[PDB]
């Protein structure tokens, strides 16, 4: 994107639904995005 | 004459030697020492 290197990726988190008596797990995503800098580290 | 050649040659090797020293003043080694150094020191930006 714009001649530099991003990476994305999904990531999961699993979280807890309460269904009341029970409980119950569940699921929630996130997009992470990071690009590389000017000396080869990544943001 | 015998004295002050062996003199001339004992001069001729400290100049030889010293001058061995000074044209090659850093090592491989003493750069690769320098080299670590400063990798050492660029890490800053990566661990923050």
């Amino acid at each position: 994107y714009k001649s530099r290197l991003y990476l994305l990726w999904l990531e999961q988190k699993e979280i807890t639904k309460q269904t009341g008596y029970q409980t119950e797990t569940d699921y929630r995503y996130e997009l992470k995005l990071a690009h590389i800098r000017y000396d080869g580290t990544w943001n | 004459k015998t004295v002050l050649e062996k003199s001339k040659a004992g001069a001729q090797s400290r100049f030889d030697s010293y001058g061995k020293l000074y044209d090659e003043n850093i090592n491989a080694g003493e750069n690769q020492a320098m080299t670590l150094r400063a990798s050492a020191a660029g890490l800053t930006t990566a661990v923050q």
